[PDB]
């Protein structure tokens, strides 16, 4: 069981809780016989400058090994004062530092979600936080650790779950640096795993038929129409909801109301207006 | 003499908090609370369409995003003049409420439970304070073990509960200006009653009941964190379609008085927050959010609520102590078996003990059963097939505020529409109530006065602090958005 830390930047808690709902396997088993999760600000036991001494031992003590994950963009104005995600001894850690601390010495950054992969929300029109996406603030800081962006917002845990899955058998069949070389081989120009972000949600979603027939619903409970007149994105989004829908299958976005592109690197802005074509 | 001690992260809450206090034979004596991330979520929503602020708002949290998709299709509601069809009112209940059943179950296991229970010997349960009092026998720990992991797979299926007509979770798609965007056939309605069940017969048989029993054995934490003694509720899950009947309805409880709320007494300060100094006093319809990140004297990115003046606290206690309803059927029991203690309603715990420590844990347990009931009603109300939505056209000029309980607390989103496109947006969040700095006047926030008097016997085990911290489930993210 690899270490894994978690670091939430700017984020909702949003990308954690949707890992917490994965199915198969169960977050219990993904925590007890997948990864080992030895700093999680909003799980694990300890706290302030003990759970940050706790990963920075382990840090050390597994120095290009560990598995960094972000949730949340990187604010880089006001000196990084937007994100303080620690004090050790009357230090205070921005997130900008953090990342430049552990992130030269991970194995690889995971950059879970809309906002750490490409800046989303708090990155958007109307934000003046600098809130910046990690493979950007490494790049520019120098940093070449290999970054591999699961968006979404939030992602479906299937896509964080088997991202790490994915990653972790490819280090043991081909060992640390041949493992990851695997990993960036299945990554689209936006740093998505192709299994899950391969396909686009238009191409495969059961209402094609009706978009080509130019039948439009014009209210939301009309199921029978496509919902592109009501404002869906699927046209523009690269996703496998339409396949593996959500929450235990029970829904997704186009069947109970619109895609609304959550997983691409424009998003939000530009996917707005979310409710007209 | 004194010893200043602080905690940054404190975790096994949502988002970015320092605590920083200062003890004093052995017990707390003063306290700030920071909230250290800002994200600014009411300057990003200026300039666009306003139906795109029911999806944007929810990225505030997503432990508790239905409550501002909630509070923002409700404001919008009222600006847009759109009435939501009585099925469309019955299904957002349905929605908004299977998570207040998640999101209690989340933080009493997943995030309080570790406060008294010792896990597993393997991350994220250790390492941990050498000393940290956990009090319970081999076999309530076990049961407390046992019921964490259990607890997983509930609060996943209440997530499932509001998927079925909310989309998917976290960020529901289902609700919109104008009610619904699904309308709940018989088939779907009858998985969300088959998850329900399942749900509710863990609420009554063990997080009920743990509560109650993890309370026995520490009933000292009865007798501290009181704070202000005072209480806000705002109202929430409408009943009828005229605005009347709630199933929390609106109220204010400070020294010992009950009386209405209203809404044009808040106002929120800033001299202590990192914002503008002009910008300090204003009431939410006059809102303005100018970070100001380098002002001196100012420890949070939190503003200051304050109603009518006074510094109260929100959440299950809030609500369950100025709705008083009747106590759980397993509460009364174990309140007799184990507390000695003769009761009906929620306010038979006595004001002291009810605003405490263990309290406010008891409080949440207490309001998850009572869910279960609303619950149980709205499935019987919902009808099948019946629309749930109306499609309002987009106003050139408007306003609306919409009012609503998050699962941690009370809830406002003022918009105003200008051109078309949203003028102003102001968010008076659930956590801001509680986890706020000082005012202008000097007057500490709910959690702030909640932590004096907190015992801390060990400087080097100080594990009551964040233990306080914890009973009022804080939301930084919310707080601050
Ligand atoms: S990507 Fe979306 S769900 Fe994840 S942290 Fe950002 S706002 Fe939250
Ligand atoms: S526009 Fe949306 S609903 Fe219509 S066919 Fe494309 S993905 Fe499906
Ligand atoms: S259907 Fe669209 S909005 Fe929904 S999760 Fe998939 S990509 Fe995101
Ligand atoms: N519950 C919740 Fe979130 C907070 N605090 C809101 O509102
Ligand atoms: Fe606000
Ligand atoms: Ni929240
Ligand atoms: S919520």
């Amino acid at each position: 069981r690899p270490p894994v830390f978690w670091l939430q930047g700017q984020g909702c808690t949003g990308c954690s809780v949707t890992l917490l709902n994965s199915v198969h396997p169960s977050i219990a088993d993904v925590l007890l016989k997948v990864i080992s999760l030895e700093f999680h600000p909003t799980v694990m036991a300890w706290e302030g400058e003990h759970a940050i001494e706790h990963m920075r031992k382990v840090a050390e003590k597994f120095k290009g090994k560990f598995f960094l994950v972000i949730e949340g963009s990187v604010p880089v104005e006001a000196d990084g004062k937007y994100c303080i995600i620690g004090e050790a001894n009357h230090h205070e850690i921005s997130m900008v530092d953090a990342l430049k601390e552990f992130g030269p010495n991970a194995a690889a950054v995971l950059a879970v979600g809309t906002c750490a992969a490409y800046g989303g929300i708090p990155a958007a029109e109307g934000s003046e936080t600098g809130a910046t996406a990690v493979s950007k603030f490494l790049g520019d800081n120098g940093i070449k650790t290999p970054v591999v962006n699961i968006p979404g917002c939030p992602p479906h845990p299937d896509w964080i779950v088997g991202t790490v899955v994915l990653a972790l058998d490819a280090i043991k069949k081909n060992g640390l640096e041949g493992g990851l070389a695997e990993v960036v081989k299945v990554l689209d120009s936006d740093g998505r795993p192709t299994p899950f972000f391969g396909r686009n949600i238009h191409e495969n979603c059961p209402y094609l038929d009706k978009y080509d027939e130019g039948v439009m619903s014009a209210t939301f409970t009309d199921k029978v129409g496509c919902r592109y007149d009501l404002g869906c994105k699927g046209p523009m989004t690269m996703a496998d909801c339409f396949e593996r829908k959500w929450n235990g299958g029970v829904n997704w976005c186009v069947q109970n109301a619109v895609c609304i592109g959550c997983v691409e690197p424009d998003f939000p802005d530009g996917k707005s207006p979310f409710y007209q074509a | 003499g004194r010893t200043t001690i602080a905690i940054d992260p404190v975790t096994r809450i949502e988002g970015h908090l320092k605590a920083e206090v200062v003890v004093e034979n052995g017990k707390v004596v003063d306290a700030r609370l920071s909230g250290g991330m800002y994200r600014g979520f009411e300057t990003i929503l200026r300039g666009r369409d306003p139906r795109d602020a029911s999806q944007i708002v929810q990225r505030i949290c997503g432990v508790c995003p239905t409550a501002h998709s909630t509070a923002s299709v409700l404001a919008l509601d009222e600006a847009f003049g759109a009435k939501v069809p009585n099925n469309g009112r019955i299904t957002r209940n349905l929605i908004f409420g299977a998570n207040y059943l998640q999101s209690h179950i989340l933080h009493f296991y997943h995030l309080s439970a570790q406060d008294f229970v010792q896990g597993p010997d393997t991350a994220p349960f250790v390492p941990r304070f050498p000393k940290s009092d956990l009090r319970l026998s081999k076999e309530l720990n076990k049961a407390g073990v046992d019921q964490y992991i259990e607890a997983l797979e509930v609060r996943r299926i209440c997530h499932e509960m509001v998927a079925l007509f909310g989309g998917r979770m976290p960020h529901v798609q289902g609700q919109v200006v104008g009610g619904a965007t699904e309308i709940p056939t018989k088939e779907k309605l009858v998985e969300y009653a088959a998850r329900f069940k399942k749900v509710r017969d863990f609420v009554e048989q063990k997080y009920v009941p743990v509560v109650y029993t993890i309370g026995s054995k520490y009933k000292d934490m009865f007798k501290v964190g009181q704070g202000f003694k005072a209480a806000l509720c705002v109202g929430a899950f409408p009943l009828d379609n005229s605005g009347k009947k709630h199933l929390f309805m609106p109220g204010v409880y400070a020294k010992g008085k009950d009386m209405p709320f209203d809404p044009s007494k808040i106002k929120e300060y800033v001299k202590y927050s990192w914002f503008a100094e002009e910008t300090t006093g204003l009431n939410y319809k006059e809102g303005k959010t100018i970070p100001a990140p380098d002002k001196a004297g100012a420890y949070s990115f939190v503003k200051a609520p304050r109603y009518d003046g006074l510094s109260l606290e929100v959440g299950p206690l809030a609500r369950m102590w100025v709705n008083n309803p009747e106590l759980s059927p397993v509460g009364k029991k174990l309140l007799k078996d184990l507390f000695g203690i003769s009761a009906k309603k929620f306010r038979d715990l006595g004001e002291e003990a009810a605003f405490s420590l263990m309290g406010r844990h008891v409080a949440r347990a207490e309001e998850t059963y009572y869910m279960l009931g609303a619950i149980e009603g709205w499935l019987k109300e919902i009808k099948a097939g019946e629309d749930t939505v109306v499609m309002p056209a987009v106003p050139a000029s408007a306003e609306g505020t919409g009012f609503t309980e998050a699962p941690r607390g009370s809830l406002l989103h003022y918009v105003k529409v200008k051109d078309s496109k949203i003028d102003n947006y102001q968010i008076v969040s659930a956590s801001l109530w509680n986890c706020n700095p000082r005012d202008d006047m000097g007057q500490r926030g709910a959690v702030e006065e909640a932590l004096i008097g907190i015992p801390v016997d060990d400087i080097q085990n100080p594990v009551n602090v964040a233990r306080l911290i914890r009973a009022f489930d804080p939301x930084l993210g919310c707080a601050v958005h």
